[PDB]
Order: C-alpha cells, then structure tokens, then sequence
C-alpha cells in the first residue's frame, strides 16, 4: 500500500496568515493526487485535483503544487471558514489512501484554565457508583496535564478526558477529567485531589476535597 | 491512475 | 443540485450486517463511479472501494474483500454498501461520494453524501442517569453528568435554552462498560446563585428518556492548612 505522510498534523495560525501543509508519498504517485478540506460533522470538500488544479468554486486563497513523491497545499491568506482539517489523497494504485489530516486551529494568547473540583452527588452514591469531576474552564493552548491524586497517590486507568472545541468568542478549549469508581472503592480513601500543569500556569494547581466533609 | 470501466 | 442522501443512522450488534443506502439527485447516476469512504470517531479517512453504476462492477479494498458489498438499483439512482460480519471496529460514519472519473480514471471525490453513523456494539439501549455537579466555593461553575447511556447521542440545554452562555458540553465518552457519558457545564455569576435557579434539560431519543434536573448550590465552604 501506498502511504501518505502530512506534515504537519497540527497548526495553530491567525487570519491573514499563509499556510503551507505537505503531503510525501511514500512511492512515485505522478500528478494523481487531491486535496480535501473537513469540518466538523460534515463530509470532505475537494478542494483540488491532478495535484494542482482548483476544484470549481474553491476560492483562489487556495493552491497546490507537486508531482511524484512531494505534493504542497498552500492558503495564501487564512480566513475564518478555513480553520478546518485538510487531507491529500492519492487514486494511483489501490488502495485509495489519504493522509492522516492537518487541524488548523486558530492561533490567541495564552490563557491559564480556571480549575475547579466537583465531588460525587448524593444521588450517584446511593446508586453505588462515584464520578468525580475535574473542569479546566477557557484555557489556551489545548497541551494540559491532568493528574488525579487520591489519599496522595496518584492515578491511572480509572479517569477519561474530554475536551471541547475552540470557543467561538474567545478561542480556548475546555477540558473535563472524571475518575469513575465503585462505591466501595471510593470510600476506600479520604483525599480527592486533581492536578493541573498547563503553561499559563506559574505552578501546578491543585483541587481537592474530603470525602464526606462535603 | 485507477479505472473502472467505461460509464454511461 | 446534485446531492447525495444517505440513510440514517444504525445501532448494530456484533456479528450483525448493515446495509447503507446513497440515493443521487441532480445528474445521470450511472454517468460516475462512487466511491464509499468511512471515519471512525477522532480518525481519518478510510477508502473501502467503489462501484460502476453502469456496468456494477466494483473494486474493493483488500481489507473488506469477503464482507463488503456494494451494489447498484439504477431504476432508484441507488448506491448500496451491505457490511457483514460486524466489529466494534466498524464503529464509522460511512460516506459515498461520486467520483469526477475523466478520461475513465479516478481524478477526485467531488460530491459527498451526508454520511451514515453506523455504531457497532453488544450493548443495549439505555437512557442516563442525570447528576448534579453542584456550584459551591465573582463567578460559580456548575452542571450536570449525564452518565451510563447508550447509544449517541444526548442533547442537553440549560433553562429551557434560555441560557447559552458560558455553556461547555463535552464530547461524549465511551466507558468500559460500553456505555456512554459526558458532562455539560456552565459559569454563571456567583451572586446570582441563591437567586436564579439552573435546570439542565437532557434528552435522549433512543430510549425516550427527557430529564430535568435542577442543579442546587451545595456548600463546600472548608480550606486547607497551608504554609506559604
């Protein structure tokens, strides 16, 4: 099988900006290469074919070029409906493979997350189950690091993060970290604490509270 | 590049 | 227009098959091969193989050959994509899309469908279990986990859909059990907490369930013995 590499997977720009991503082939693939463009919950758009011919109706901002091995798309002046992800195609030989995708994301300041800790409700624990919650809160950048400390010990394999998109207004992400344990287990110990290193962050912070003295 | 066959 | 329309979304169990549909509006169906493409959940793009609408003739990857069908009802301008012997990794939103197919070769995928979800597992339906995460110790967060549900998706709002700001719902996660969860949050003004009421509003179609929970104010007002 042919692979396709993209270069590079993740970038962060402001409008105005000129956006250069690459495409390698891993085999000779002549002209026989396409870019798409993807958002969210919505198929791909071609966006270019015969690796540098404009799909009608794609706004000229965009350009591609290359043949054989090394393919480059290039968006002159990043305008706000192209924060997207793209992806290069190849159609020489089966089969049909496209790069792994390059999110581009739009570019702010740092913002350090406000942290907070939310303690298992009463309505969970008589149902014999704890969730705790840990909500980092309009951070930038995305990179944070989530540690769960219990009785001081840390954690692993009993959390799952999820993270939203960037905000519409202010461009950061936010971010939960929920520990999920039985009733019993969580009444094993005392102290529930999360941790948070992110770079708008002097020092980590950390949240925490006792179990029951809530 | 890949081919099918002829279409309509 | 030329468009392309799917059917809608399947919960399957394993072992089961599925058989997606890709209706063409707008332009001769049997005048471009279509191709059938699938991404799974935070994936890439994944070409499964593509069909002659004049001739049915198909190509299919190598991967799916054996249990992978595409077949054509020129009479109905119909494209379809039968997956048997299903597998959690088969958990995809499923795409055709029309190929510009110059010179009798592939050049690029210039109509998509809208796309079919297609969810693989040996769960069974299940509407969630609403918690409160209650606001405590000059803005307050608070919200609602929205926990051990199955399949996708849930929507949530706060008030009614009143109140929109400030709100993060969170992608839904897949827990162990094979069941879903997620949590919605919101930061409202601190003062506004012993005056203004939150009620997060979850709806879940597949199993029926529509829950109201009102989210209180619990008082977690202890610090910490520290020494800066």
């Amino acid at each position: 099988d042919i692979q396709l590499t993209q270069s590079p997977s993740f970038l962060s720009a402001s409008v105005g900006d000129r956006v250069t991503i690459t495409c390698r082939a891993s085999q000779g693939i002549s002209n026989e290469l396409a870019w798409y463009q993807q958002k969210p919950g919505k198929a791909p758009n071609l966006l270019i074919y015969y690796a540098s011919t404009l799909q009608s109706g794609v706004p000229s901002r965009f350009s591609a070029s290359g043949s054989g091995t090394h393919f480059t798309l290039t968006i002159s002046s990043l305008q706000p409906e192209d924060f997207a992800t793209y992806f290069c195609q190849h159609m020489s030989s089966y089969p049909l493979t496209f790069g792994g995708g390059t999110k581009v994301e739009i570019k702010r300041t740092v913002a350090a997350p406000s942290v907070f800790i939310f303690p298992p409700s009463d309505e969970q624990l008589k149902s014999g189950t704890a969730s705790v919650v840990c909500l980092l809160n309009n951070f930038y950048p995305r990179e944070a690091k989530v540690q769960w400390k219990v009785d001081n010990a840390l954690q692993s394999g009993n959390s799952q993060e999820s993270v939203t998109e960037q905000d519409s207004k202010d461009s950061t992400y936010s971010l939960s970290s929920t520990l999920t344990l039985s009733k019993a287990d969580y009444e094993k110990h005392k102290v529930y604490a999360c941790e948070v290193t992110h770079q708008g962050l002097s020092s980590p912070v950390t949240k925490s509270f006792n179990r029951g003295e809530c | 590049a890949v081919g099918i066959g002829a279409v309509f | 227009q030329e468009v392309l329309v799917q059917s809608g979304a399947e919960v399957k169990k394993p072992g089961a098959s599925v058989k997606v549909s890709c209706k063409a509006f707008g332009y001769t169906f049997t005048g471009n091969p279509m191709h059938w493409v699938r991404q799974a959940p935070g994936q890439g793009l994944e070409w499964m193989g593509w069909i002659n609408p004049h001739s049915g003739d198909t190509t299919t990857a190598q991967k799916f050959q054996g249990r992978v069908y595409m077949t054509r009802d020129k009479s109905i301008n119909t494209a379809y994509l039968d997956v048997t012997r299903l597998t959690s990794d088969d958990t995809a939103i499923y795409y055709c899309a029309r190929d510009k197919y110059y010179g009798n070769e592939a050049v690029g995928m210039d109509v998509w469908g809208q796309g079919t979800t297609v969810t693989v597992s040996s769960a069974s339906t299940k509407g969630p279990s609403v918690f409160p995460l209650a606001p405590s110790s000059g803005t307050a967060a608070l919200g609602c986990l929205v926990k051990d549900y199955f399949p996708e998706p849930v929507t949530v709002s706060w008030n009614s859909g009143a109140l929109t700001s400030g709100v993060h719902t969170f992608p839904a996660v897949l827990q162990s059990s094979g069941l879903y969860s997620l949590s919605s949050v919101v930061t409202v003004p601190s003062s506004s907490l012993g005056t203004q009421t939150y009620i997060c509003n979850v709806n879940h179609k597949p199993s029926n369930t529509k829950v109201d929970k009102k989210v209180e104010p619990k008082s977690c007002d202890k610090g910490l013995e520290v020494l800066f």
